């Protein structure tokens, strides 16, 4: 979830992820989980508010442990009437050293134990006053879970209202730049090779430093390369920056720069500072 | 020592080497004149470039630019002008000369006068399909770039062979997927997919008999630069000549 | 002598209405909105005479009738015929092809396994479908009354793995379509997506792994797909691994909000596990949107 601060602008967070239908994720750093938020800027410039989030979660070890407890040794209420209600904390102290295999639990298997000890556990259960009506079930469940594999079905059926979700939070202050600009250029390509049908990118990014500059990269061309030299005319509106290119060439490296952070600056005109450099080669 | 100049030369495939000169006001000269100008309270300079030209050879000919150029004047800037030289098949390296005229106008209409002239050699710092065995060459006589819709069209091969046995070769397109990092795996799959069913040859398994007209029809839209499906097999001493030539957009 | 079968994916907008198959296939696409594109397959068969005189060679399908070609003396002329796919759930393709006789024991201990028998039944019954509609009715140009028919039974030899993929979609591992709400959406808007999945009758082949993993790839309509950081591109909730299961009509509905441009195409991929080189099906439904 995501929460908006007490300043209360017209921030419209349309992004709000609810994992209602899946109770599933994995974060083993092989694939990439990306969450994203489609927020809105304020009614005016607003650069420093505070955002706090709400991630409910669990960990998969007690997810499979809740599954193994609720459907491996305490499935019915008949065994839950006597055989485990007097040894529940002993069952938790036995379950905390299970150490199930979480390396093949993300590849076509779930609730599959590793090569942990199962020899002296019977002697440890026999050392106390554990009756055979529970010592048969607590041995047969570990013997079954020593080699078994489940699926993604009937996982939420055990996970439903049987996990304390640690609703953690963080802090994201929505960082901002320093030097606002607003420019728009226009090009006219004197063709070396006739046209290479280039793909465009009208950038919007601002430089935030002192005694600095704004460096731009040209559009991307994908036919026969090394050619299509583009001429340009600036019309550098709403400022007085310094330009450092004239009639470049759209091959391997042109880098039509514009020295910006020297004179005639402004304040933070938006959420961050902006430079919405929209080229238009028509 | 007021505007550092460099020239970059590139080799276009259309038999015209393009050389572009770039001029930029050097930063050491900028601070050098800038502190003495800001002593008299000046922030932006005025170097008026009023006559910039490039000359060719021992007889001086003025090769023009690729576009227009006025008489401009600015400070703390850089500008590049590109001329089109002629591609040389021999080892004669052309030596050209360039010249400029920077009018370093100090204020209240009290201007200095500077001129500069460099001269150096325009070096470049270092298709027809030919086989590996014999004299057999391939080239498409029709222009390899062509603009078609998804309709029927034609294309024209040409063979220059040893005149001893000009025949005994066959063409075919091989409309099947080549049998292949999941992202690079699926990118190579998309390349091998759109190769194998993008255009289809309307006469494959085709015995050749110095022209050879072969006719396609194009199905799927996109630019097929070096369309490499079609594969001319040589019958005797069984090997394969790839034809990595031709590029048809289908829009 | 030969034959090959290739599908198609472009819609073929008009003024290309002079080529004989295109008007028929685009007429069937044009009205009847359930009769969709993307599932037509062209079969490419090459008529070649060994004679001294020209022929005309009109090809009749069950309703498709081709134009009048002209094969002169020894040349080939690939006549391109449209055909739709053959639906696996509507038909049955796992019954033994019958012998004519009922007399001989025919060496009743048949030397075949299960899956080799089933792929032999598929390879026979696919050409049993494509022969039982195909015709041709030829005539000579200089004689004009020597009109005869042809067969196809002594000419088509067998199939391979490519023909049984391309003709029969039941050989594949899952059946997918996509549902998209607005293909012309402005950039400041998030749009629900849908991926229906319907497994096959080759789901019997594995029988143990009850999960498979639906990858998602995105490509700029030109080439060169986007790496999953997806900056300047589709801003996407969730992650692109989305586990699905055998014998399930699942729907991995997702969300997609654009950033910069228009030309985007969406597709899937099946990979059977999470490791490298577990991949089984390069699925290619590949529908398109735009963002103004």
């Amino acid at each position: 979830e995501l929460s908006a601060p007490d300043t209360r602008n017209d921030y419209n967070i349309r992004g709000d992820y609810i994992a209602t239908t899946p109770a599933l994720i994995t974060f083993d750093g092989n694939e990439s989980f990306i969450n994203c938020y489609e927020i809105t800027a304020n009614n005016n410039f607003d650069s420093k508010d505070i955002f706090n989030l709400k991630v409910r979660y669990n960990t998969l070890k007690e997810q499979l442990d809740c599954f193994i407890t609720d459907a491996v040794l305490i499935e019915g209420d008949v065994e839950w009437f006597i055989l485990f209600e007097k040894w529940k904390t002993f069952w938790e102290l036995e379950i905390l050293k299970k150490l199930k295999y979480d390396y093949d639990a993300f590849k076509e298997n779930r609730i599959i134990r590793l090569l942990k000890t199962s020899i002296d556990l019977n002697k440890t259960k026999s050392k106390i006053r554990n009756l055979c009506i529970e010592k048969a079930v607590l041995d047969k469940i570990l013997i079954c879970l020593n080699k078994v594999s489940r699926g993604i079905a009937v996982c939420n059926t055990d996970m439903d209202e049987y996990v304390r979700n640690l609703v953690p939070k963080q802090l994201t202050v929505p960082v901002q730049l320093p030097g606002f600009e607003q420019f728009f250029h226009v090009q006219f390509e004197q063709m070396e090779t006739s046209h290479d049908a280039l793909h465009d990118t009208i950038a919007t990014i601002g430089n935030s430093l002192s005694y600095t500059v704004i460096v731009e990269n040209l559009s991307g061309q994908w036919g026969q390369d090394v050619i299509d030299d583009g001429g340009y005319i600036f019309e550098i509106l709403s400022s007085n920056e310094w330009l450092i290119h004239g009639q470049k060439r759209c091959a391997i490296k042109e880098k039509r720069k514009e020295f910006e952070v020297h004179l005639i600056p402004l304040k933070k005109g938006y959420l961050n500072f902006p430079r919405v450099e929209i080229t238009n080669i028509n | 020592l007021l505007n550092m100049r460099l020239r970059n030369i590139s080799l276009k495939s259309e038999h015209c080497i393009l050389s572009s000169l770039d001029f930029q006001t050097s930063k050491a000269s900028e601070q050098l004149t800038k502190k003495f100008i800001y002593p008299q309270e000046h922030n932006s300079f005025l170097k008026l470039n009023f006559q910039e030209i490039s000359y060719k050879l021992i007889d001086g000919t003025s090769q023009i630019e690729l576009d227009p150029i006025c008489p401009l004047k600015v400070p703390l800037t850089a500008f590049s002008y590109d001329s089109i030289s002629a591609t040389f098949k021999l080892v004669l390296l052309p030596k050209s000369t360039q010249p400029h005229r920077v009018k370093i106008t100090l204020a209240y209409e009290l201007e200095l006068h500077p001129n500069l002239k460099l001269p150096v050699r325009t070096s470049w710092e270092t298709s027809l399909v030919n086989s590996k065995l014999s004299n057999v060459k391939f080239k498409f006589i029709n222009s390899n770039i062509k603009v078609i819709k998804g309709e029927k069209f034609t294309m024209r091969l040409q063979i220059i062979n040893s005149s001893s046995s000009p025949l005994d070769l066959v063409v075919y397109y091989n409309n099947t997927i080549n049998p292949i990092t999941l992202e690079n795996q699926y990118q190579l799959h998309n390349k091998y997919r759109k190769i194998a069913e993008g255009i289809i040859l309307l006469s494959n398994d085709y015995k050749i008999p110095y022209f050879a007209d072969l006719r396609f029809i194009g199905i799927m839209s996109g630019y097929y630069g070096t369309l490499s499906g079609l594969k001319v097999l040589d019958l005797n001493t069984n090997e394969l000549i790839e034809v990595g030539n031709g590029a048809s957009v289908l829009i | 002598p030969s034959m090959d079968i290739i599908p198609l994916n472009e819609l073929f907008s008009s003024q290309v209405e002079n080529v004989d198959w295109i008007e028929y296939v685009m007429s069937k696409i044009r009205a009847e909105s359930n009769l969709h594109s993307r599932d037509f397959i062209l079969l490419l068969l090459d008529f070649r005479n060994s004679w001294i005189d020209g022929i005309k060679l009109n090809v009749q399908f069950e309703d498709f009738t081709s134009n009048e070609y002209h094969v002169e003396a020894s040349h080939t002329s690939r006549i391109i015929v449209p055909i739709k796919k053959i639906d696996y759930k509507k038909y049955n393709f796992e019954n033994t092809p019958i012998p004519r006789i009922f007399p001989g024991r025919q060496f009743i201990q048949s030397g075949l396994n299960e899956e080799q028998t089933i792929e032999m039944r598929q390879k026979f019954w696919c050409r049993e479908h494509i022969i039982s509609k195909l015709k041709c009715n030829w005539k000579l140009t200089t004689d004009q009354s020597v009109t005869g028919s042809v067969d196809f039974n002594k000419f088509i030899e067998k199939f391979d793995h490519k023909m049984v993929y391309t003709i029969y979609p039941g050989r594949l591992f899952y059946g997918v379509q996509l549902l998209l709400d607005e293909p012309k959406v402005k950039v400041g808007e998030i749009i629900n997506l849908k991926i229906i999945t319907e497994p096959t009758s080759t789901c019997r082949r594995k029988q143990n792994s009850t999960v498979n993993f639906l990858d998602i790839v995105i490509f700029d309509s030109k080439t060169s797909k986007i790496l999953p950081r997806s900056n300047r591109r589709i801003l996407y909730n969730g992650s692109l691994t989305k586990p699905i299961s055998t014998t399930k009509v699942s729907e991995i509905n997702l969300e997609i909000i654009p950033i910069e441009k228009g030309r985007y195409e969406f597709s899937v991929c099946i990979s059977k596990s999470n490791n490298q080189d577990g991949i089984i099906q390069f699925d290619s439904e590949n529908v398109i949107l735009s963002v103004i």
